[PDB]
Parts: structure tokens; C-alpha cells; sequence
């Protein structure tokens, strides 16, 4: 500490960086692909966050796919005290995120009472959708716990990009929604 | 029963003695003829405490020129090599510098092994010889240690490539903190 951001170099770049090195032309090949795709896409395009839960009734989804705004407009209920993780699905196009990262910011009546980020990583483009899940974390519990609240949750990576932004709401019940 | 499957990344200086490192471990052999700039996927069988693992090789580059593609590694790591030289006191000089502030941005939580490389050049004549002329000296395995636990690294370890001696009891502590682990969430 402190990191500092690599520095700003194109895919096309690196193959030609000891273009005549066999060991070293395998390692590329090994990391990046075999990648083509519209030019009016966005590099990366995170397209769902799903709550893993073996407890849960069900897999509950956050598609990031369509309008943004209907997340104000409802909410989504987490039983206290179960133990979760958290996949990340999304997809990259044409050149390589530098350390994606996913930014969370719990807010209680415009009170900031928790922040978590967790570092989804590097990842060069290719067709598969890519998935990242965060490691095994569990919801709080108690009468304080439990309640509703407000969530801004947003995608960054090392080159200050907002890949993503949005907000939506979080409840906290004794048990589950059905 | 089935065999555990655990991801080992190495990195550290260009020219520190990854690669070597490396090959050695995996194939019992160092190589006096031919030396990869980076070494392909191996995965090698390793058994510690009573378990069977299966050890998932990756090697880095560590130039500069590659501080953009050498992360594309890093996701799934469960135990990281970071290396430097013994006979090099400026590789060393980049753990906290170079390599600490990268593994602790990309991989988290990831427990970390300080390796100090090529320790048979340490007592070596001809290596004292030239590092006298910077007012230099081999790396003492106190400056090691005391690197390691500034880091907070899960461990200190050195070894000879070249002899194949440290090599293994490297690589079993390297495993022994990739087969572990208060509360965690959003409290
Ligand atoms: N004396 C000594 N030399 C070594 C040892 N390991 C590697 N070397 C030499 O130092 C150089 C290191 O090469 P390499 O391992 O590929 O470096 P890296 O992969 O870039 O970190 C090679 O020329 C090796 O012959 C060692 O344990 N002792
Ligand atoms: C306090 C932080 C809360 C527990 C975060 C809850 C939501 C997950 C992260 C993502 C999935 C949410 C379901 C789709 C409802
Ligand atoms: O979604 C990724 C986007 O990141 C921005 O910084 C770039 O200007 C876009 O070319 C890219 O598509
Ligand atoms: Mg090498």
C-alpha cells in the first residue's frame, strides 16, 4: 500500500510486446483467449447480482439488464442471520478491466451505516459471460438489525470508471418472503 | 475422498528465480539448458498433514510491461509465492514497494509466503564480490523474516532452485495455508 493503477495499454499492445517469445506468447494465449464483438458495446456489461443462499426459498436476482429505476420502486427481503454469498455475473467485450471491483453503500434514512466492497478482479473479453462470488458472509439479526434500508450499490475498476450506478432498497425480516 | 484442488500463484522481481522455481518442484529437475520466461499450467500432486492436493501452477511476468496483463491471474488464488532474491537486496526492497501493495489489491485475503530465492548465492564469493562494489551484502534471513512479518505474509521460507534444497518445504507450507481459512457481512 498504497497500489498503483497499471499503466494504459490496448490487448493489440501486449500480443505485439516479445512478439517472438514462445513461453511468453503462450502465456497471452493462456490469459486473454483462443475475441471480436460490436465497437458500440461497453467493454464490460455486468449483467446480474444474485443472492446465493442455501437457506433461501429460492435464488433471488438483481438484473442490471433494464431500467435501473424500478429498484426505488420495490424492495427485497433478507431473513436475519442466514449466511449468503453473493454472485456477481458479467460479461467482458473487447479489452481488459483492470481490478473490477464492486462498491456498496448501505444507507439507514440517509444515514450511512455500513460500507463493504469486495474486488471482483482482472478479466481479459470473451464470449462466455464471466461469475465471481464473494466469499461466505452472513446477514445481521436482532431488533435493530432487522428493518428496511437504502443501497447504493456501484461497479468500478482501476481506471476510475462507473461501469454501473444505481440504487435500491433492502428489507430485513424474521423469516423470508415465502 | 477426493483429491483437494488449490490454486498457487508466484510472483515477484524479473529474473528473481520464479520460472525456476517453478519447474524444479514440478518436474524434479532444475533446467540448466532452456528457461522459460513464464511456465506453462502444472499441476502438481502434493500431499501434506494427511491430505491429498492437487497444486495448480501459475507463473507471472513481472516486467512493468505486463502490470496490466500479469492480474488477469490472480482471481481463484487460494495461496500466493511472493519471491525475491537473496543475492538481489533490491528485489527485496519491492515486496513492500512493488508486490505487497499488487497481492494485497487483488487477491484480499489470500495468505501470503515470502520466498527468498537462490540462497546458495548467499555464502558465494563471486556474488559478494560484486554486491560489495554498491555497498551491498546478501540478504540476512533476519531482513527476510522481518519483511515477511511487515507484510504480514503467512510465513517465511528460503531455497536453492539450483540445489533443490528449502524447494519442498516451500511449496508444503505454501500449501498448508491454502487448506484454511469472527463474522463477516454487513453489520
Ligand atoms: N544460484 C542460483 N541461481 C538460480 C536459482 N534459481 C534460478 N537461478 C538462475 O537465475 C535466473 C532466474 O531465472 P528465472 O527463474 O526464469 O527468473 P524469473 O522467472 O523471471 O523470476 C536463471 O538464469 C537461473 O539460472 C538458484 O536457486 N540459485
Ligand atoms: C447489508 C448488505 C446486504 C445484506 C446486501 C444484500 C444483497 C446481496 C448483496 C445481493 C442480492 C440481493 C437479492 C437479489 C435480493
Ligand atoms: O464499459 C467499459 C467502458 O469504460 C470506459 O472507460 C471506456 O471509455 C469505454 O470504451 C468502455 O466501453
Ligand atoms: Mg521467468
Amino acid at each position: 500500500v498504497n497500489y498503483k493503477p497499471p499503466a494504459q495499454k490496448s490487448i493489440q499492445e501486449i500480443q505485439e510486446l516479445d512478439k517472438d517469445d514462445e513461453s511468453l506468447r503462450k502465456y497471452k494465449e493462456a490469459l486473454l483467449g483462443r475475441v471480436s464483438a460490436d465497437p458500440n458495446v461497453p467493454n464490460v456489461v455486468v449483467t446480474r447480482l444474485t443472492l446465493v443462499c442455501s437457506t433461501a426459498p429460492g435464488p433471488l436476482e438483481l438484473d442490471l439488464t433494464g431500467d435501473l429505476e424500478s429498484f426505488k420502486k420495490q424492495s427485497f427481503v433478507l431473513k436475519e442471520g442466514v449466511e449468503y454469498r453473493i454472485k456477481i455475473s458479467f460479461r467482458v467485450n473487447r479489452e481488459i478491466v483492470s481490478g473490477m471491483k464492486y462498491i456498496q453503500h448501505t444507507y439507514r434514512k440517509g444515514v450511512k451505516i455500513d460500507k463493504t466492497d469486495y474486488m471482483v478482479g482482472s478479466y481479459g473479453p470473451r464470449a462466455e459471460e464471466y461469475e465471481f462470488l464473494t466469499p461466505m458472509e452472513e446477514a445481521p439479526k436482532g431488533m435493530l438489525a432487522r428493518g428496511s434500508y437504502n443501497i447504493k450499490s456501484r461497479f468500478t475498476d482501476d481506471d476510475r470508471t462507473d461501469h454501473l450506478s444505481w440504487e435500491w432498497n433492502l428489507t430485513i425480516k424474521k423469516e423470508w418472503k415465502d | 475422498m477426493a483429491a483437494i484442488r488449490k490454486k498457487l500463484v508466484i510472483v515477484g522481481d524479473g529474473a528473481c528465480g520464479k520460472t525456476c522455481l517453478l519447474i524444479v518442484f514440478s518436474k524434479d529437475q532444475f533446467p540448466e539448458v532452456y528457461v522459460p520466461t513464464v511456465f506453462e499450467n502444472y499441476v502438481a500432486d502434493i500431499e501434506v498433514d494427511g491430505k491429498q492436493v492437487e497444486l495448480a501452477l501459475w507463473d507471472t511476468a513481472g516486467q512493468e510491461d505486463y502490470d496490466r496483463l500479469r492480474p488477469l491471474s490472480y482471481p481463484d488464488t487460494d495461496v500466493i509465492l511472493m519471491c525475491f532474491s537473496i543475492d538481489s537486496p533490491d528485489s527485496l526492497e519491492n515486496i513492500p514497494e512493488k508486490w505487497t501493495p499488487e497481492v494485497k489489491h487483488f487477491c484480499p485475503n489470500v495468505p501470503i509466503i515470502l520466498v527468498g530465492n537462490k540462497k546458495d548465492l548467499r555464502n558465494d564469493e563471486h556474488t559478494r564480490r560484486e554486491l560489495a562494489k554498491m555497498k551491498q551484502e546478501p540478504v540476512k534471513p533476519e531482513e527476510g523474516r522481518d519483511m515477511a512479518n511487515r507484510i504480514g505474509a503467512f510465513g517465511y521460507m528460503e531455497c536453492s532452485a539450483k540445489t533443490k534444497d528449502g524447494v519442498r518445504e516451500v511449496f508444503e507450507m505454501a500449501t498448508r495455508a491454502a487448506l484454511q481459512a469472527k463474522k463477516s457481512g454487513c453489520l
